[PDB]
């Protein structure tokens, strides 16, 4: 594995198109596959379960605009490390799609997906074309899947990770940026309630 | 400074990191009264998924009393019509689980459990100025 | 010879055999065993002409008619189950065929069907899913006007029949009758077929919805939410308008006049306060006729709108109180205007503008007027007087804002007006306030104005009222068959008169004086010239006027319930003058009574008057020659005794509709004095 990497800027930037995110407001029951916390700005989801993300813009971006997802460790002492799928899952037959076994993030339902390795920082990223909202909709929904558990040894190893979503032109120039934290776990509703309660207690 | 109208963080967690501070460290003013929020209110502002308002590059939040007050006024002013959740799903061609609905009294977004409760108790959802609202558990019990 | 599905040829097999065996019972067995089954029918064919031939042959026998009737009564209740519980249409989109087959039966409107068969069929049909209705409506929109009339009549007779046959009262509402509600939903289905079947102009006439920015408080709440740019959401849109993609306002000319969809018996029975409640609050067990606005007459609609206005005024009053309780600030619950008789336009402007700028929500309070120096409680009479003064002052040619046409007696916006966009905003606000306060104004605008207020640009065809001298000339130009360029020598340049009478040359197209009008471009020239006169010449002024009007009506169900022709009626009042209704509601004062000889002679005279004398009498007694929304019976006229027999003429107080009538000694003297008063006033 690449043992070192540069740190991509994580600061929110709406740009000339008002680029912002949204998430389907989900409960915290034991059966929830995916659930988002605004207080923690954090997504809690099960391994390889669909995580819907809404994209919101004030004005339509230019033709050929793209949406890129890239993962970094949230803790500053680890921000230079590349987030890779843990070896036991890198060795799993489930990587039958068009994404490298070492890519943690996969996109569901969109075959125009490009699994890209940063030539300069070696970081793993997923890109799709930007698509305007459907007739009657205000926002575009993309479906993401996380293929490794945050608790995995040899991979995330309980270190929190930040997913950065970038809105880019056809050449990769930054039109907008936003970000959120992710926890891939067997019981999202439980873990979410736990971290939220710990926050409220402080 | 947040004197750039477009490029200042919108949600409190983002503002925490932008000012290299935590929700436990930050002190903010309420946009109407400019009074300081109690830490309990700051947490609830984060839990209510509200936006930081900026004046001259200064961030402002909203305290509990002001939010409830202005929301109640807005209810009295821009009430449009009330539909059953079932009917609402058909008008928007989507299941209620996915539709954006906030608490009419305190703006907190409604959870699918609370949405189900509305269907169970045959209660309607109110359109205010073109946005939909319901009553969360902490407001249907009081 | 049993068979599971049926066709024209299969039918003919029996027509011949039944005649040959001098019997009908086998064919009756067949038709019953067929038409009682939804599946048999759905599978039998779309073959419209075959159905038409079959009905034209079968309905010629009385015994077979009773069989169709008896089969239909059996069929419909099962179809309702299929649509309500089994979603059959979602499995087989051919299910709609059933309804098409039945509706081609010409006898559905005879009374035998109206009592039971048609109601049941309406219950079934009114449950169709929206996509199916949209499929059916699109088909009906291709039918001949007489056929739309027949279908309309088929449901109109049913709604009429059920309203007349059942006793409705404040405890038994028309809203609780499934038959009438189902029939109305069917009739709605026909109504949209009439809309879509008419002439529809969607690509050259839309104007942007200009909304007044709300007060800072609502803005901050909108900013605290993710809605900074989402100020434009539209009023409550009808699901069928969404499915069809065509609005009631888009149809320039229907196949059958919209007025024929009004069911007067229903309107006489409908309790609007409860309907408006069901319109605002959806209840599973009750319907709202406001969701079917085409069936309501202007009186009934206005009463619904009046409930909306009053409920809002009352909400603003509650907000006023709540603000006072929490922040101590004392706000006025009324839209209290204070103005000087010598400066009515200025005082009204500054005040309404300060109000619109400080708080645009205040314009939605109840109007209350005070003339500086005068003393009285505004029970509407002071407001009415204020409106008369404002309208008279604004239309005076000395102000230059409007041009008056001697031929049509209508007013139109002066393109050359230097006056500020303020005055145009003021007149716009006044019109809004008049609807909001149910006061008729003596304003005379051509139909284009009300169309422009609704967000539709005036088209060539609207010149037919506003500029007859122009409309005729353009129509002539279109009808001409020679070389327009050589024979008329007109270019894309036109002349307009300035306030000082100077002809200002305006180019419809760049360097328009060098561009000749040719037979190929004349329709375009007419479109541009119409667009110039109706839009681009007054657009500066009109845009201000329209803004003023929307500042009062932006949240009103007005855009949904009414049409341009009905807006006129709300503002100016109706041209139909029912003096019998006026007699029934007239009140008497000063010692007159309904049984007084002079009063009976008065009604004999007034009933014998010509329509012009009648208009003059109303103008004299009420200040307008038109009747309010709902006719003269809504006008609380008071005939008050003005002393004993004298040589004096009668006198009037137009602000309260009081006629001061002397107790004349003879019918001829009463007639002569009354005629003289109304003629010489
Ligand atoms: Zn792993
Ligand atoms: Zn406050
Ligand atoms: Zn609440």
């Amino acid at each position: 594995w690449p043992l070192s990497s540069s740190v991509p800027s994580q600061k929110t930037y709406q740009g000339s198109y008002g680029f912002r995110l949204g998430f389907l407001h989900s409960g915290t029951a034991k059966s929830v596959t995916c659930t988002y916390s605004p207080a923690l700005n954090k997504m809690f989801c099960q391994l390889a379960k669909t995580c819907p993300v809404q994209l919101w813009v004030d004005s339509t971006p230019p033709p050929g605009t793209r949406v890129r997802a890239m993962a970094i460790y949230k803790q500053s002492q680890h921000m230079t490390e590349v987030v890779r799928r843990c070896p036991h899952h890198e060795r799993c037959s489930d990587s039958d799609g068009l994404a490298p076994p070492q890519h943690l993030i996969r996109v569901e339902g969109n075959l125009r997906v490009e699994y890209l390795d940063d030539r300069n920082t070696f970081r793993h990223s997923v890109v799709v074309p930007y698509e305007p909202p459907e007739v009657g909709s205000d926002c575009t929904t993309i479906h993401y899947n996380y293929m490794c558990n945050s608790s995995c040894m040899g991979g995330m190893n309980r270190r929190p990770i930040l997913t950065i979503i970038t809105l880019e032109d056809s050449s990769g120039n930054l039109l907008g940026r936003n970000s959120f934290e992710v926890r891939v776990c067997a019981c999202p509703g439980r873990d979410r309630r736990t971290e939220e309660e710990n926050l409220r207690k402080k | 400074m947040f004197q750039d109208p477009q490029e200042r963080p919108r949600k409190l967690p983002q503002l925490c990191t932008e000012l290299q501070t935590t929700i436990h460290d930050i002190i903010l003013e309420c946009v109407y009264c400019k009074q300081q929020l109690l830490r309990r209110e700051v947490y609830d502002f984060a839990f209510r998924d509200l936006c930081i308002v900026y004046r001259d590059g200064n961030p402002y939040a909203v305290c509990d009393k002001c939010l409830k007050f202005y929301s109640k006024i807005s209810e009295y002013r821009h009430y449009s019509y009330s539909l059953y959740g079932t009917t609402l799903e058909q008008q928007y061609n989507k299941p209620l689980s996915d539709l954006l609905i906030r608490c009419i009294n305190c703006q907190k977004p409604l959870s699918p459990e609370e949405k189900q409760r509305h269907l169970d108790k045959k209660q309607r959802f109110h359109n205010i100025r073109g946005r939909w609202t319901g009553r969360c558990m902490s407001c249907s019990r009081s | 010879k049993d068979v599971t599905y049926l066709t024209e040829e299969k039918v003919y097999e029996i027509l011949e055999l039944c005649r040959e065996r001098e019997d009908y019972s086998p064919l009756i067995r067949v038709i019953g065993r067929v038409f009682s089954s939804a599946e048999a029918l759905v599978q039998s064919f779309v073959d419209i002409d075959a159905i038409r031939r079959v009905y034209t042959r079968l309905l010629s026998n009385e015994k077979i008619e009773t069989a169709f009737l008896n089969a239909l009564v059996y069929l419909s209740p099962n179809v309702e189950c299929d649509l309500t519980y089994h979603n059959v249409y979602s499995r087989d989109p051919n299910y709609l065929n059933l309804f098409i087959i039945v509706m081609e039966n010409r006898n559905l409107h005879s009374p035998e069907y109206l009592e039971m068969a048609l109601p049941l069929f309406c219950k079934a049909m009114s449950k169709l899913p929206l996509a199916a209705q949209g499929k059916l409506i699109r088909l009906w929109s291709k039918y001949n006007a007489d056929q739309i009339r027949r279908m309309m009549e088929t449901f109109q007779q049913l709604i009429t029949y059920k309203v007349i046959s059942n006793e409705f009262n404040s405890r038994n509402l028309v809203n609780d009758d499934d038959a009438i509600v189902a029939a109305s939903k069917c009739l709605k289905m026909v109504y949209y077929a009439n809309v879509v079947g008419g002439e529809v102009d969607t690509n050259h006439n839309e104007e942007d919805d200009e909304e007044p920015i709300p007060e800072s408080s609502e803005l901050t709440l909108q900013e605290l939410l993710g809605e900074e740019r989402r100020n434009k959401k539209g009023p409550r849109v009808d699901p069928l308008e969404t499915e069809l993609g065509v609005k009631t306002l888009d149809c320039r000319k229907p196949l059958i006049p919209f007025e024929e969809f009004i069911n007067e018996p229903l309107n006489e029975v409908l309790e609007m306060d409860k309907d408006y409640t069901f319109f605002k609050v959806e209840t599973e067990n009750k319907f709202s006729f406001m969701t079917c606005p085409f069936i309501l007459n202007a009186v009934t609609k206005n009463l619904g709108l009046y409930y909306d206005n009053r409920i809002r005024m009352y909400s603003e009053r509650r907000i006023t109180v709540l603000y006072s309780l929490v922040q101590g600030q004392q706000l006025n619950p009324y839209l209290r205007l204070k103005v000087r008789r010598d400066h009515i336009i200025d005082d009204a402007l500054v005040r309404l503008e300060m109000i619109a700028m400080e708080n645009p929500a205040d314009l939605k309070k109840q109007l209350y007027v005070e003339f500086e120096g005068e003393q009285g409680v505004d029970e509407g009479g002071v407001s009415k007087e204020f409106f008369q003064l404002v309208v008279e002052e604004i239309f005076n040619p000395d102000i230059g804002m409007f041009t008056y046409d001697e031929s049509t007696k209508l007013f139109w916006f002066n393109p050359s007006s230097f006056e500020t966009e303020g005055q145009f905003t003021l007149i716009g606000i006044v019109l809004g306030l008049a609807i909001y306060n149910n006061c008729i104004l003596d304003v005379h605008f051509p139909m284009v104005v009300y169309r422009k207020l609704m967000g539709k640009k005036g088209t060539f065809r609207d010149l037919g009222d506003s500029h007859p001298v122009l409309y005729q000339s353009l129509k002539d130009l279109l009808e001409y068959e020679g070389n327009v360029e050589d024979d008329m020598m007109i270019t894309f340049q036109i002349s307009q008169t300035d306030l000082f009478g100077n002809p200002m040359m305006y180019d419809l197209k760049e360097n328009g004086d060098k561009i000749p009008i040719t037979n190929e471009n004349r329709k375009e020239f007419v479109n541009l010239y119409s667009d110039y006169i109706l839009n681009k010449s007054v657009e500066k002024q009109f845009k201000a006027f329209r803004r003023g009007f929307h500042m009062v009506t932006n949240e009103s169900p007005l855009k949904y319930l009414f049409r341009p022709e009905e807006i006129e009626l709300l503002i100016c009042g109706s041209r139909n003058l029912d003096f019998q209704a006026l007699e029934e509601t007239t009140e008497y004062d000063g010692g007159y009574t309904r049984d007084s000889v002079l009063i009976r002679e008065f009604w004999e005279i007034v009933h014998s008057f010509t329509d012009e004398q009648k208009r003059l009498f109303l103008q004299f007694t009420t200040g307008t020659d038109r009747a309010p929304v709902g006719g003269l019976g809504k006008l609380k006229m008071i005939i008050a005794k003005n002393g004993p027999d004298t040589e004096r003429l009668p006198t009037s107080h137009t602000c309260f509709n009081v006629l001061l009538l002397p107790e004349y000694s003879s019918k001829e003297k009463l007639k002569e004095r009354l005629l003289k008063a109304i003629t010489y006033a």
